[PDB]
């Protein structure tokens, strides 16, 4: 009885129109680019260090 | 001011005679060696790859005088061994600010701390090891062959003596004997390899010795093979030193005979500054220009000693029995992952030779301090195991076989798990300090073509995880030989403490039973400072690494 | 550790499962344990490894109508 | 290449081994606890000297006699006289399992060492640019495509643009048979 | 045709489905180049999933005669079958095709 | 991590393993004092991690330098 | 701080509060039992927060933090959809874990609470880690707790159990090493996304897959090298054989997603007729010598030996069907046998003492509940359709038929001998003939606390066989990324 009850709410409806949970749940979890922004740092980053560990170690004895 | 300390303890314990006063001159070698730590700090401020003082005949780089600090911190927590009891009393009344420092505690002390025991009747003993250190800071400091062979002596007739210390024990007068008698023929043949130097080159002095090799390298009447060869000569000498395989036999009978105490010392102490020493020669007598002077390295018997040492090591550990046997074995294999790094002579392996070379001198401290807190700790157990009556100077090493480790988890979980860390961390298991070690002498050795050596290694690593995890099981897989002294906690069996303040005014008076007893403080907090490091090392290794890839980039440098 | 409930424990069952898990340290090399030995672990492998390379990218199903022929090479 | 007279080095691989034997045996001589004398390192540690000169010109000789066959000199002659050597250790022993199992042992070590490269010895150096070499590595990032299907090949899914007029111009070779598919519209 | 959905802005790719003139150390720009590369992969193969669903109402319409009147999706069918795969951008992205 | 963190933290976490291997009561009243000290002592060590940290950084910094010059000027040479 | 990180940091707040708690009152051993699980639970509704805000087709690294400070070893935490499922699956048997083994230990209690949460944080760490070495260093640090746990809560032979474990893990993990430590040395770093720019030329491709595959084959475990698995399993405690069967059997499958498929790919592809003539040795081997097993806990322990083979030919398939199908058989794989360790090693044993398929005939007749849940985990080991298990083989046989046709036939035999002894082991058990004679006394059937876990266990196995869309719209994007191959006029676009 729940399932048959929760399915039916959480239904969009007959064209679009999310309801207001669906349009919470879509808030908070938007991270429109900010893991990209995040990630691009990070391996540019570890990128520098890659070619510094090689300078560092191949360097004339 | 190792030299002032050493005349000015010299002085006092020469106008005594009191054994009582032994304990507050192992604490002014400790206040001593601090002194030795501060003066050295300041002298780290410049960059060079070495400068060369008192005649030319030693030489300070920024290498030495980091390697000057870590040997001195090094004998600190060693010589805390003898300035403090084994064991102490301590109840919650008398634990605030208030009590310790302005309160005391009166009580019968005397076989609760083990006052009048070997180690703290020794009046020498503080003195003697400033002299062993005295000539490892000299041979990391070296540059003239004469200053090399006066300097390995001076460490090597100390280490004899420290041996011999416990007159009354026919193990360490056996052990003594052995060290001495075939550490002399080793001294032979470092005297010969200088010898053989000196009549093919007319100089005593490194440098020049290392730019006759440096012009010699060039891709008739005289064609220096001499340099390889006496290197190689005064390579054995110090494998010896170092007991690397086949120069090995030694250690095993040696630090199984002295007292747990004197062996921590003698077993850490001599490889750092061999080791040290050997890193910059190695160096400086590489061959740049592959030619027929490089088919002759000397560097090969280092290779064939890790190889041989890689496999005697752990091997032959398998079947041992015996705590101590074991850890020297131990040390044999790890000083052919020691000796892998230094004969692969690139920017990686020096680095990681630091490390391993740091870490492990660490690590294999606290080993030896978790098994002499092991023995201390039995004091309130009692076991009627026959194996265990028949057991000789069983004050000077309480702790000798493997049996006798059964169950302490039950005993004591937190020093089981100290252990247990410790031993893990000898196999090389992440995230522990010992793997670290070993990825980078496996990495700079893959990335150089020491494959072959590298696949040698791992496959002995497996082989001497085997002897690791059988100290485990022992540990942990088994119920307690040992058992609680009936007699320590009878019910009607107390001893009086009394509480008193300032001027002698009784504050209060306790009541106190075995269970009142507990470890000291100074070999409690050392294992836990260490065992934290091999555990939490991956987020506090910045520093560390920083500083050794630092060293190798002036010694590399131009 | 718990106590369990009583079984009739067979001491010929009891023996023949003690038999089972011991039973390795009694191995030898012998004509006939390297015979089978041989087959199960070099033979049969090798022979499904050298099909398994022979027929490797041979045909392909997909999309394979009439006029087309399944043999990719 | 230059043919090696396998005889001659063989002799030389057995009188190298078999001295170092000569001198084990001599320890055991010097170490013995009886009054064996002198010409015990002959007769009681003979068999010990004897077995290092087997292994050991087993070992060289078939090591050479391998290169004349296969005309070549690589990694592939250590594990043919590593095999042969082996096998000689085993014989002395007179166990069948052990006269494979050593040879398994001394062939695949005396191979995987050669094949690495000498480590007993100064490793080759390349004489070359360290940093060079190591940022072309992690900067070669794309290859062209006709480098790629050298080592794999066209096909298992790897269809290059092009493959499908290439498969008919093969099929067509190797079946005799044109490839037509059928259209499946009956319109067009 | 159909509206561009608010879901469809926010993943739709800007970037052509290529590896050309991309500068690999650029992290951002590679990172699209094999997004675009896996979305068009992914149409494709929807495209024959739909296709595939109108053949089944077509067959069940037609019934018997389905052999006569069905033609046009079962080519459309059979084409994006030989066609559409989701490979991935690893060949892609490190190989070049000169296409010469 | 933070250092001053890590290291307040490690001196916490000393304490916490001496009193485990001694087998004493974590949390006696009277001796609570002991975790600041512990705390403050490795709290201290740590803005001296951090002064050794920027050193090292300058000096690390500077070689890579160094070892760029030497590429450049040996290249610069051959050029001819 | 980031959210994968307090994934990791509370379970080590449990470690904290059971080693405290006797500071504040001689405390009960239950109380120690409810502190360990709770701290799992907690876990599990992080974990499931992680999952609702998780983006399904992201190709960029999710719930990652800014480090801006870089030294010689830092941890790097970040999701994708190749591991969140493996996340959750950690955070769903752990808790299990623990009440199915809650009346078993009796001593060294707290010494096992803390071990199993010091595993989840070391198991989770492995799945969440963004760099290669990293993945090494916690892929091989749950190797001292798993020696401790065998030999202090172990059965009798679990002195040589735990030996095997450990030896035969650092043997084959110590090539896996070694290929690393070089790919660093040649690229600089091993963080994933510089990692996975690179390529490596075909020999040292063809050498580095030497290495990652000996130490896989090791820890798959393949037939000739399953020794280890045959006695540490068996003679692991309860919880342990959970652990080491759902989730640490899993770690070599997750991890040739990251060490094999995207950077090593013309190896992968050049080698996997050797990859699928193992397969298919141990599909077959390992399932005679599953009918001939008289050890039940064994019998589970040989059964998950076939299973593995299945998904690892999966994972060398090249296709998107295999390579979903091997995730689905992993986690179909986790729950299924679980289950079955559960019956034989926490209901069989605890009530007889033995695991002897001698001792046990007609057990349905007096615990028909068991008997009930017992028959569903045999159908679903013997990939019986409405059991996630059966889509797992069938998409993982399939692409190992479109890849290598031949080997994926013997392989299909599977649906054969999975069959014969899941049904053999069940007739001879639950059915077979009335209730033993060798049974003196009667025993109970299932407690609320069996019934409670298995119910739980196959709930997930049937709900997830029914609608596999829960786990496969996480995967589709980003098990995209893995494939290699192009199409000839799909590819190269202007
Ligand atoms: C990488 C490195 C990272 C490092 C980060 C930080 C690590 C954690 C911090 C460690 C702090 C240890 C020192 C503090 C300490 O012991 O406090 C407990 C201790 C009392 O707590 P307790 O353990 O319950 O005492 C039991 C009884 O006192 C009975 O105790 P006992 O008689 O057995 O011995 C008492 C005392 C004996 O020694 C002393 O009296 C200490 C003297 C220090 C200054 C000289 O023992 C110790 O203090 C041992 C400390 C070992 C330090 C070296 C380890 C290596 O504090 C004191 O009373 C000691 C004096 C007060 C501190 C003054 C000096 C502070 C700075 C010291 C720098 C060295
Ligand atoms: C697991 C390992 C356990 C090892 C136990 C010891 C823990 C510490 C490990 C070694 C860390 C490095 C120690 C180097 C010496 C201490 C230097 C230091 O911390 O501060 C420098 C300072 C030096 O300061 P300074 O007085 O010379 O000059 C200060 C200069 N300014 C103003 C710029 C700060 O401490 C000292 O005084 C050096 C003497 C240390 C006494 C003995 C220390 C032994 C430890
Ligand atoms: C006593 C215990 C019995 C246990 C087994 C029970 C089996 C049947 C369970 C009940 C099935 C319906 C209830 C399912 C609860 C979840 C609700 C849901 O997801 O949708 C169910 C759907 C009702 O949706 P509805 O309201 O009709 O939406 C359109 C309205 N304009 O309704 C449906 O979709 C009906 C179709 C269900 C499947 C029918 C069988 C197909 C597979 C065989
Ligand atoms: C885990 C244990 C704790 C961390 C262990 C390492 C901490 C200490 C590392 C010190 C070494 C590196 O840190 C740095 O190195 C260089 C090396 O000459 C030295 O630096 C010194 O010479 C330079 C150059 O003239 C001066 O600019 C500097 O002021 C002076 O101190 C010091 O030693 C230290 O400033
Ligand atoms: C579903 C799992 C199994 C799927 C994979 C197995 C598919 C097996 C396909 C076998 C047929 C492959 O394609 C087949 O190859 C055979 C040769 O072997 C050839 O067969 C041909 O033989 C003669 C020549 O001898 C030709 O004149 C004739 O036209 C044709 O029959 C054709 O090329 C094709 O009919
Ligand atoms: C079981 C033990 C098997 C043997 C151990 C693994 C050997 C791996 O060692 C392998 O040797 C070959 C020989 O050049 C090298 O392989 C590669 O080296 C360089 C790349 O840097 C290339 O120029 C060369 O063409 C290529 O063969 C590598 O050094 C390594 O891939
Ligand atoms: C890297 C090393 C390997 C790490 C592997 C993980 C090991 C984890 C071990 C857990 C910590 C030790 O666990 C510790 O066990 C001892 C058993 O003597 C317990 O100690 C207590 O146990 C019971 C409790 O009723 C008492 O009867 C006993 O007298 C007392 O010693 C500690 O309260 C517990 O904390
Ligand atoms: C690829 C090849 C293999 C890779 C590496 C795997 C190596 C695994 C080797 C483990 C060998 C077994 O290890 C050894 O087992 C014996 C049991 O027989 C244990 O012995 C123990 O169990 C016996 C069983 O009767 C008991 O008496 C007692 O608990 C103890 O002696 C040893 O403590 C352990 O060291
Ligand atoms: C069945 C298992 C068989 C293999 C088991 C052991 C192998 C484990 C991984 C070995 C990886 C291969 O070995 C690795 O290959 C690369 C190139 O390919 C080498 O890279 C190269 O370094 C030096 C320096 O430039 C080159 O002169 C040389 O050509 C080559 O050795 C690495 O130095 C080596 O570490």
């Amino acid at each position: 009885a729940s399932s048959f009850v929760i399915y039916n709410i959480s239904r969009p409806g007959p064209n679009g129109e999310p309801s207001s949970l669906h349009k919470w749940f879509s808030k908070i979890s938007d991270y429109k680019d900010e893991w990209e922004t995040r990630n691009t740092l990070m391996a540019a980053a570890l990128e520098q260090a890659a070619h510094d560990k090689h300078l560092l170690l191949t360097a004339e004895r | 001011m190792i030299m002032i300390s050493i005349l000015s303890l010299l002085l006092s314990t020469s106008v005594t005679l009191r054994r009582d006063m032994s304990i507050l001159f192992n604490r002014i070698s400790i206040i001593a060696l601090a002194y030795c730590i501060l003066h050295d700090t300041m002298s780290l401020s410049f960059i060079s790859k070495g400068i060369g003082l008192h005649g030319g005949l030693l030489h300070i780089t920024n290498l030495t005088q980091i390697f000057h600090i870590f040997i001195f911190i090094i004998s600190i927590l060693i010589l805390q061994l003898t300035s403090f009891y084994p064991r102490k009393v301590w109840i919650p009344e008398y634990s605030s600010l208030k009590d310790i420092f302005f309160n005391k505690i009166l009580y019968y002390r005397t076989k609760i701390i083990n006052k009048m025991g070997e180690h703290m009747k020794i009046i020498e003993y503080p003195l003697i090891l400033l002299f062993v250190i005295s000539g490892a800071v000299f041979l990391i400091s070296t540059n003239d062959l004469v200053s090399i062979f006066l300097s390995i002596e001076l460490q090597s007739y100390g280490l004899y003596l420290l041996s011999t210390i416990y007159r009354n024990s026919e193990l360490s007068t056996t052990g003594g004997l052995i060290y001495f008698l075939l550490g002399g023929l080793s001294s032979c043949f470092i005297l010969l390899g200088t010898s053989l130097l000196y009549v093919n080159s007319g100089t005593t002095s490194l440098d020049g010795l290392y730019i006759l090799n440096s012009i010699s390298d060039v891709n008739s009447w005289y064609k220096p093979y001499y340099l390889n060869f006496s290197l190689l000569i005064f390579s054995i000498g110090f494998l010896f030193k170092v007991s690397a395989a086949p120069f090995h036999f030694w250690s095993p009978d040696v630090y199984d005979a002295i007292p747990t105490i004197v062996t921590t010392f003698v077993a850490i102490i001599a490889k750092i500054s061999i080791f040290i020493f050997l890193l910059e020669l190695v160096y400086y007598t590489n061959s740049n220009a592959n030619s027929y002077l490089s088919e002759f390295s000397w560097t090969y018997a280092l290779l064939i000693s890790s190889l041989l040492s890689l496999i005697i090591g752990t091997v032959v550990g398998l079947t041992q029995f015996r705590i101590k046997r074991l850890l020297a074995y131990s040390t044999i294999s790890h000083v052919g992952f020691i000796l892998l790094a230094l004969s692969v002579s690139s920017i990686e392996s020096t680095q990681a030779f630091i490390f391993y070379l740091i870490q492990y001198s660490i690590s294999n401290l606290n080993a030896f301090f978790i098994l002499i807190t092991i023995g201390f700790s039995l004091y309130g157990y009692v076991t009627n195991n026959k194996e265990y009556k028949s057991l000789l100077d069983k004050n000077n090493s309480p702790i000798q076989l493997i049996s006798q480790l059964k169950g302490y988890f039950y005993i004591n979980p937190l020093l089981s798990l100290s252990l247990a860390i410790t031993i893990f961390s000898f196999v090389g298991v992440p995230p522990l300090v010992g793997f670290f070690a070993k990825q980078m002498v496996l990495s700079a050795a893959l990335d150089n073509g020491y494959i072959f050596l590298s696949l040698i290694a791992i496959i002995t690593s497996v082989i001497g995880a085997v002897y690791y995890l059988n100290v485990i099981k022992e540990i942990f897989f088994y119920s307690p030989e040992h058992e609680v002294n009936p007699v320590l906690n009878e019910s009607d069996s107390n001893f009086s403490l009394r509480i008193l303040n300032e001027k002698n005014v009784l504050i209060r008076s306790v009541l106190l039973k075995g269970r009142n007893i507990f470890i000291s403080s100074p070999f409690s907090i050392t294992i836990s400072i260490i065992t934290n490091v091999i555990l939490l090392f991956i987020f506090m290794n910045k520093e560390w690494l920083s500083m050794g890839t630092i060293l190798v980039q002036i010694l590399f440098s131009a | 550790g718990l106590q369990h409930y009583k079984i009739a424990m067979d001491p010929a069952l009891v023996r023949l499962g003690s038999m089972i898990s011991n039973r390795y340290k009694y191995f030898r090399w012998t004509k006939r344990t390297a015979l089978v030995s041989f087959m199960y672990v070099v033979v049969v492998p090798s022979t499904i490894g050298y099909l398994a390379y022979k027929t490797d990218g041979l045909w392909d199903l997909r999309a394979k109508r009439r006029g087309d022929l399944i043999s990719e090479r | 290449y230059h043919p090696k007279d396998a005889v001659h080095l063989g002799l030389k691989g057995a009188a190298v081994v078999g001295g170092i034997g000569l001198l084990f045996a001599a320890v055991r001589t010097s170490l013995a606890r009886k009054n064996v004398g002198p010409w015990a390192i002959f007769t009681r540690n003979g068999k010990l000297a004897a077995t290092f000169a087997a292994v050991g010109g087993a070992y060289d000789f078939t090591r050479a006699a391998a290169a004349n066959l296969r005309e070549k000199e690589d990694w592939v002659n250590n594990g043919i006289g590593g095999l042969f050597a082996g096998a000689t250790m085993g014989l002395t022993t007179g166990r069948i399992p052990r006269v494979l199992g050593f040879a398994a042992l001394t062939g695949v070590v005396l191979a995987t060492a050669e094949y690495a490269g000498s480590g007993l010895r100064g490793v080759f150096k390349r004489d070359v640019d360290e940093y060079e070499r190591k940022e072309f590595l992690r900067k070669n990032r794309r290859r062209p495509i006709e480098e790629t299907l050298a080592e794999i090949g066209e096909g298992r899914g790897i269809k290059p643009p092009g493959y499908y007029e290439r498969r008919a111009q093969r099929l067509k070779e190797k079946y005799g048979v044109d490839i037509n598919p059928v259209c499946a519209d009956p319109d067009q | 045709p159909t509206p561009e959905s608010e879901a469809f802005l926010a993943k739709k790719p800007q970037v052509p489905p290529t590896f050309d003139g991309v500068d690999y150390e650029d992290n951002k720009r590679l990172k699209q180049a094999q997004d675009a590369i896996i979305r068009e992969q992914w149409v494709q193969v929807m495209m024959g999933r739909l296709v595939r669903e109108e053949l089944s109402k077509c067959y069940y319409r037609e019934g018997v005669n389905h052999l006569e009147k069905c033609g046009k999706l079962r080519e459309r069918y059979l084409q994006l079958l030989a066609n559409a795969k989701v490979k991935g951008y690893l060949f892609e992205q490190q190989n070049y095709w000169s296409k010469e | 991590v933070n250092r001053i963190l890590f290291w307040t933290g490690f001196g916490l976490a000393v304490r916490f393993w001496q009193l485990g291997i001694e087998m004493r009561p974590f949390f006696n009243r009277k001796s609570l004092w002991a975790y600041p000290l512990f705390g403050g002592v490795g709290a201290s060590f740590g803005y001296w991690l951090q002064s050794i940290d920027e050193k090292q950084t300058k000096m690390l910094e500077e070689r890579k330098q160094a070892i760029l010059e030497k590429r450049a000027r040996r290249a610069q040479r051959q050029a001819e | 701080m980031s959210l994968l990180y307090v994934l990791l940091i509370i379970p080590i707040i449990g470690i904290f509060l059971i080693s405290t708690i006797d500071s504040f009152y001689f405390f009960n051993v239950s109380y120690y039992k409810k502190i360990a699980l709770i701290t799992t639970i907690l876990n599990l509704i992080v974990s499931l927060i992680i999952y609702i805000l998780f983006d399904f087709s992201n190709n960029q690294f999710q719930f990652i933090q800014e480090n801006l400070d870089l030294s010689f070893y830092d941890i790097y935490l970040g999701v994708d959809g190749v591991s969140i499922y493996f996340v959750l699956l950690t955070t769903i048997i752990m808790p299990i874990a623990l009440v199915s083994n809650w009346n078993s230990i009796t001593n060294n209690i707290k010494s096992y609470l803390i071990i199993m949460l010091l595993l989840e944080t070391l198991l989770l760490a492995v799945f969440l880690v963004l760099d290669v070495l990293l993945f090494y260093i916690f892929f091989e640090s749950i190797l001292p707790p798993l020696f401790i746990l065998i030999g202090l809560f172990g059965s009798s032979n679990k002195v040589r159990a735990s030996f095997y474990i450990f030896l035969y893990t650092l043997l084959g993990s110590l090539f896996l090493l070694l290929s690393i430590l070089t790919m660093s040395s040649i690229v600089g770093t091993t963080y994933f996304d510089v990692l996975l720019k690179s390529s490596f030329e075909y020999t040292t491709q063809l050498f580095l897959f030497f290495g990652i595959f000996i130490a896989f084959a090791v820890k798959t475990p393949v037939w000739g090298l399953n020794s280890w698995l045959l006695r540490a399993h068996v003679e692991s405690p309860l919880g342990g054989s959970i652990v080491l069967a759902a989730i640490v059997l899993k770690l070599s499958l997750y991890g040739v997603f990251r060490l094999i498929l995207p950077i090593l790919p013309q190896a992968s592809l050049n080698l996997t007729y050797i990859v699928y003539a193992i397969g298919a040795i141990t599909v077959l081997y390992a399932s005679f010598s599953t009918l001939r097993t008289v050890d039940v806990k064994e019998l589970i322990a040989y059964s998950s030996v076939a299973h593995a083979a299945i998904y690892l030919m999966g994972v060398f398939s090249n296709t998107i069907q295999g390579l979903e199908g091997a995730i689905l058989l992993g986690l179909a794989h986790g729950f299924v046998s679980s289950g079955l360790f559960i019956c034989a090693g926490g209901i069989l044993y605890d009530r007889t003492g033995t695991r002897l398929i001698y001792f046990f005939r007609g057990l349905t007749q007096i615990m028909p509940l068991f008997s009930l849940f017992f028959f569903i985990l045999c159908l679903g080991n013997a990939g019986t359709p409405l059991t996630l298990n059966f889509v797992g083989e069938f998409m993982s046989l399939y692409g190992t038929l479109e890849r290598l046709p031949i080997a994926g036939m013997l392989a299909s035999t599977s649906i054969i001998f999975s069959a014969a002894y899941s049904i053999y082991m069940y007739n001879r058990i639950a059915f077979g003939g009335s209730v033993s004679l060798y049974f003196i006394d009667c025993f109970r059937d299932l407690t609320k606390r069996e019934f409670f876990i298995l119910f739980t266990l196959v709930s997930f196995t049937v709900i997830l066989g029914i609608y596999p869309s829960f786990v496969l719209d996480g995967l589709h994007y980003n098990i995209s990324s893995v494939v290699y191959g192009i199409e000839p006029n799909a590819s190269y676009l202007t």
